[PDB]
């Protein structure tokens, strides 16, 4: 009966619209609408393949790197080469140190203050807010003492009158549930996370050359120069560098990130129950440790129903399964060609013809996986390794669940993940995971510099006449990326990119079905039509890219 | 006391622009928004949405009327009448002639917002253009690259709010601190190239030695800017040419998304 | 008479030999001996007077900056150079960052673990350590959590075997008397200690173009070139660098090392009452801040009699007063000349005829002014400071004694600063007061360009004819150091430096008086002569620098 | 877990060298003494003093004998049989020769123990010299300058322990990854220097655009070191030349301490 839209849904990258019908106070029906293109699918389009990357990284700024390297894997993939194994070590400690400065960033700066009330924190003691976190984590940095210094910058803040990023938020908003104390805790470690997510980067930087933004790929592996004995290039003192990097990041995800996810689950637990957005998942495996695109450190693979009995394992890059299942349709979306496309053959020819509730209302198109809608993303991810009965996602689930035991008396089922805060812990564990894969790969990397092997990179054959298809996977702080590349006579003959943000935002499909955004807010409670905190918590759940679900 | 107002406007962004902000120590981020300006508006970081966010910068470019900085990242699409960024159901170039109205200073961030950027290369699908041609009548202080060091952005800032103005600006309104050389008339690798002593495949011995990259398809002698010496993310000796990749030109206009990674610069 | 020696004294800068007779648990008598030379005022002489900077500030490098700040203002004072003020706001804040760098090592790394047991810390129980210090300190890191993380470190180092540096301490000694959770304390504000100089010592990088041993001196002012539209020189951006560093120094040096200070004297109240060196001080004034080479920030003066009512401002480096009364003797040195010598006529001819108790025992010469022994340093500066009425420096040492007063019911009269927790506290209160400095001389230096003034140098003329004479004085973190250049026909024929650690470390003089090293140490009780503690912590509080004493 | 024991003797030393461990950032000193090494001696840091101090020195000896790295700083007098540097009674070149008999490895630190350095500068008084003069057939590492940059040392040490070897050394047994190629060759200024643009005297137009420091004595043609590419204290941008001096040529023997600030470098 009533209509509202959400235009624009911040805390996101990019440029989002989501409309919602709300009947009896719930929302009913819904659409997201990515309102910005660029057609970066075209930009690239008559290059070198070598040239790719560099471009089409530009796809986001947020998920830096991930484009990049899935664009070098695409045009890999097309020409048969093996990546020296030296590239696979640096490329995966490119990616889990990005990844852990995105997960960090997105449930502080992007998602606590959907739970989060400043106005509360103020009112918060200092001292009781320390006590509460006794025994309950080991971090150092939860002292009375520290909780006061930052309850007095906010009390700076809000005195001053200027609240810039922090004004006119859902302060006293019904559905805000943390007592005053957990405010104050949640901003604490808003700022502490500021200095963790830096730490990460100068990982990224030390290899990449800079972020956001990487410079280090080529088709054919990596532009590092290994050599412990060079000036200028990347020597043992480089490598002790991003090694002090790596190992300031630990502590705070294990006993701050890691237990704040549980503390927030304890005061929301409606939200273990709403906010599902699928009952099919995918994610490709990930962290390639062979000098054959392979013997991945995470498994893949696809979950139907609901149901982790259904689990089909991906272990290969290569998989056909994998690659004939994927299609786009435009048939709500603005673009021409409104059939099911594989990505190989794909089109994107704008057609703005307006906002339609019944017709094209997007600039995502809508992925499916053999007809069917699938969310991708972290809590795909968790469910695939929970499903491959990988010890150390059980063990770091567990790890979660039974602090919020000890704070509620409750437990979590693993009917209750397909849900808002079991996609936020999905990611949560995701970040936590990452820490063992830059531990494992640098030292990989020590190990393997040790015995002679400097290799970084195979100069790619490029035949001047001949087509060639390839597609690079990659599992993306969002989810399943895929970069699909046709070479004919040395240039891209076509690019298309599918990537998770895509999966997830996407609109109303061939055959009318909704995509995971749309179906997670179908039941949303909403408090206040005018102000619909409900729907943004469940959104901000997705991590939402749209300069990505668009390109 | 008050601190100086800054309205932030994304067109299309792939929100790098932002990022480089978390990676900045002088200052950081946090003392920036709490201590240095009031972002009054940014989609990115608000706590606001929907019709609360439009408030805040609807009240924003009232109280604050000729004392804000307005600041642009990503292009503008002017195609078909600006649909291809669309806004709280208005094309972005109106929200941003309205807020470029009542500002103090404008800058546009990144090559996308200063030149067209990627967003404009090939066969620039959306007509995507720079923020001055957008703003024919009013002086845009540009800040390339893609994204630029944050703090070739947070200087010209500084230098507003402590000096009353902006900083010196190049020809095409680039400051002079970070643009007003190329990289190769600054590039530790010179006395390499003048050597001849030349990488000529990734891996290989001059590579593996630190030697020039040019006949890698080093841009430096066509790129302004100032990566070889700020370099980038405050740690020491870290920019592309460093960790052994030649600079892409993705500060300049006509290198950056146009030339080959592996086109020489003398080849056009 | 029983006669002990201890040599190598460690956590000192250089090699120290001290020597006591013990009568009836007591020492009743000392010699001081500096066992190491290099001739550092024979090695510069010859030499244009633009180079000695950069020879003579490598006397030390743990007052590194000092000895060139001095070198440059004694070759300035010969050739009538006034410097460029923005020269001197760059000079200051480099002694200035540095200074807060040297206290906070000498206090910690070189001090604490006279009067800290670690073995002790490992009783500690956390929570009490931590909750002992609420409403004393405002420090955020001073948690529980933080203290059980600190108190593994020191378990897993004793498990190890391994104790290194740490291996023999006096651990368990009967002077040892702060219990476990104050030695627990103490252990985790050390390895905090280390971030924070850490932080220091980037203010003077980024200004003297690296730590140990700037490089940014000339004289006739500095070589940063200040422009701030300038590429690659010293523009907005390097200076919005300098002051985030400056920035972070504060709430340490408030919050934990003055409140340290207070907490070991609470604890040692008897070491309030002996240790005096001196009844004379000097002190230099500090951080001119006019184009004259004056105006400074810090008064210096003269006291005599142990009685501040004599005090005797100095308010230039040109008082006559001050430059005719300084001599040196090397009566009791491995020297030739043994009567007292004006440094611009001194002369350092080695003389080594091995130790003597009645005779020549040290490399270090014996300094008075107007023939009287005097003690130089932190605490010579805060007496000179307090005489002056310097409200700050009230304000500084009331704010120690207030939380000394809350620890013990007890107060600290004027009278008991002459002694070794007097020495240190003069040490904290000069550590707290440059924080302004720092902070006064940044802005000066921002505005100062705002006018448009970017001197930083004046080209000085030498004749190639004539003799010139200079003085450089500075107020260095161990005390008064002077320089004394004479030039003839262009080049150094003469050049002596009288170091402050000469001052206090000096041996018997011309009229056989002893020095304050050698003084101080009447009266120390000694519980085990085979561990005399109580010597070396009497003897650290002068901060002793051999290297300096010698040159 | 046992960590690798070190020795670290101070001759005629300024204490400089032991200070640039307290910049390092990695290893930070706390975590060299507390994870990487079990540093068994040094004079500096240690809580023992005297007859206690030399204690551990004897037991450490005899304990890791044929396991230690030997470090030493600062130059070895031997006029006069060594008495210009006593320590317990004894000539440091006593307690040396004893030390690098049991020692894995030896490391000169700094231009002092590398090659006589300050100390052995001018008429030398106390016939100061380096430390593979003293002990003729062993191999002495030498890590130059004054001080060194501490991750000059910190790598060589961290090779040693990780790939059971010494880094690749030059014919001055320099490890070749801080000291293989000079200065200038590999100096961001090198293009100010081809194209004759030179600062002339300190504050200039030339010194304030960040032009070339030949012409104020810049040693740089004529050092070996990293001092242009790895810089100092790991901020970014920090080393003499960045500031605005030339290099003094403090690594190298000949140069620094020898030639006058504002003398000329010869150039290959
Ligand atoms: N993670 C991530 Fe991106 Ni801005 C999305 N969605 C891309 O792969
Ligand atoms: N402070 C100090 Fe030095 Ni190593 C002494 N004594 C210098 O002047
Ligand atoms: S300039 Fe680069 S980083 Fe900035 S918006 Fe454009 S593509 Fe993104
Ligand atoms: S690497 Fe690039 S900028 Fe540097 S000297 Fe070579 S061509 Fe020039
Ligand atoms: S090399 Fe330099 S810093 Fe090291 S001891 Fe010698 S003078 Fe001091
Ligand atoms: S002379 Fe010095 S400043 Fe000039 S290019 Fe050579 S090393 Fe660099
Ligand atoms: S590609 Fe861009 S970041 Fe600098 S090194 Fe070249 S202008
Ligand atoms: S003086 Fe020394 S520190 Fe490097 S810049 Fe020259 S060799
Ligand atoms: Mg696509
Ligand atoms: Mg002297």
């Amino acid at each position: 009966s009533q209509r509202i839209t959400i235009d624009p849904v911040t805390r996101i990258e990019g440029h989002l619209r989501i409309d919602c019908e709300i009947e009896n106070g719930v929302v009913s029906k819904a659409w997201a609408s990515g309102t910005m293109w660029r057609g970066m699918e075209e930009i690239v389009k008559n290059r070198d393949p070598r040239d790719a990357w560099m471009i089409v990284q530009r796809i986001c700024g947020v998920c830096t790197t991930t484009h990049a390297i899935s664009s070098v894997r695409a045009a890999e993939s097309a020409l048969n080469i093996d990546v020296p194994v030296n590239a696979q070590y640096i490329r995966n400690i490119i990616l889990a140190a990005h990844t852990t400065h995105d997960h960090i960033v997105h449930f502080y700066q992007l998602s606590a203050l959907d739970w989060v009330d400043i106005t509360s924190a103020l009112k918060a003691d200092p001292a009781k807010a320390s006590a509460m976190l006794n025994g309950v984590s080991t971090w150092h940095l939860n002292s009375a003492e520290e909780f006061t210094k930052v309850q007095n910058k906010i009390k700076d803040l809000v005195a001053s009158g200027q609240l810039g990023i922090f004004a006119n938020g859902c302060w006293g908003h019904p559905a805000m549930q943390l007592p005053p104390e957990v405010n104050l805790i949640a901003v604490a470690h808003y700022l502490q996370a500021l200095e963790c997510q830096r730490d990460a980067n100068r990982v990224v930087a030390l290899l990449g050359g800079k972020t956001p933004h990487i410079q280090n790929l080529a088709v054919g592996g990596v532009a590092n120069p290994i050599n412990l004995d060079g000036l200028g290039v990347l020597n043992l003192e480089r490598l002790m560098y991003i090694k002090s990097f790596i190992d300031k990041l630990s502590d705070f995800v294990e006993q701050v990130y890691k237990v704040d996810t549980a503390v927030i689950a304890a005061f929301y637990p409606e939200w273990l129950e709403r906010g599902q957005g699928a009952v099919n998942y995918l994610s490709a495996p990930e962290f390639p440790t062979d000098g054959k695109n392979g013997s991945f450190l995470f498994p893949g693979g696809y979950i139907t129903d609901a149901d982790l009995s259904t689990y089909r394992p991906i272990t290969s890059h290569s998989d056909e399964y994998l690659i004939k299942g994927i299609q786009e349709s435009a048939k709500h979306a603005w673009y021409k060609d409104e059939a099911p496309q594989a990505p190989w053959e794909g089109t994107t020819v704008p057609d703005y013809t307006g906002w339609s509730d019944d017709g094209k209302y997007s600039w995502v198109k809508a992925p499916t996986f053999y007809g069917k809608t699938v969310e991708v993303g972290p809590l795909a991810n968790m469910l695939c390794k929970l499903a491959a009965k990988r010890e150390s996602t059980h063990a770091k689930l567990n790890e979660i669940v039974a602090i919020y035991t000890k704070l509620t008396g409750k437990t979590i089922e693993v009917a209750q993940l397909h849900s808002t805060l079991g996609r936020i812990i999905g990611r949560t564990v995701h970040c936590c995971e990452l820490q063992n894969v830059l531990q494992d790969q640098y030292n990989a990397l020590i190990v393997n510099i040790g015995k002679g092997d400097h290799t970084t990179f195979v100069k790619p054959d490029i035949p001047a006449t001949g087509e060639f298809k390839g597609v690079g996977f990659l599992e993306a702080p969002r989810g399943m990326l895929s970069h699909w590349m046709v070479i004919k006579d040395g240039i891209i003959s076509n690019y298309q990119a599918v990537v998770p943000s895509t999966w997830n935002s996407g609109p109303r499909n061939f055959n009318d079905e909704v995509g995971p955004y749309e179906r997670s807010l179908v039941g949303t409670p909403i408090a206040d039509p005018n102000k619909p905190l409900e729907v943004v918590r469940t959104i901000h759940s997705f991590d939402p890219c749209m300069s990505c679900a668009v390109h | 006391p008050q601190r100086p107002p800054v309205i932030w406007i994304g067109a299309q962004e792939c929100t790098g622009c932002t990022e480089s902000l978390l990676r900045a120590t002088h200052p950081t981020v946090e003392n920036l928004v709490l201590e240095t300006i009031s972002l009054e508006y940014h989609e990115v970081l608000s706590a606001a949405f929907g019709h609360q966010v439009e408030e805040n910068k609807h009240n924003a470019l009232e109280k604050y009327k000729g004392q804000y900085v307005l600041v642009v990242d990503g292009s503008i699409p002017l195609k078909d009448n600006g649909i291809y960024c669309m806004v709280a159901g208005e094309p972005i170039v109106d929200h941003i002639r309205r807020a470029a109205e009542g500002a103090a200073a404008i800058i546009a961030i990144g090559s996308c917002a200063a030149w067209g950027g990627v967003a404009a290369a090939g066969v620039n699908p959306t007509g995507a253009v720079g923020l001055q041609e957008v703003l024919p009548g009013k002086t845009i202080i540009n800040i390339p690259g893609c994204p630029p060091n944050p703090h070739n952005f947070l200087a010209t800032v500084a230098h507003i709010i402590t000096y009353g103005k902006p900083p010196k600006l190049d020809a095409k309104n680039r400051p002079t601190f970070a643009y007003g050389r190329l990289i190769h008339e600054h590039c530790e690798r010179r006395p390499h190239f003048d050597a001849g002593r030349f990488a000529k495949e990734f891996g290989d011995e001059g590579h593996r030695e630190g030697w020039c990259l040019y006949h890698l398809g080093c841009k430096g002698p066509e790129t302004y800017g100032n990566c070889s010496t700020l370099q980038f993310c405050d740690v020491g000796g870290v920019w592309p040419v460093a960790i052994g990749h030649p600079c892409y030109g993705c500060n300049e206009e006509g290198i950056g998304f146009h030339k080959g990674i592996h086109q020489l610069a003398h080849v056009e």
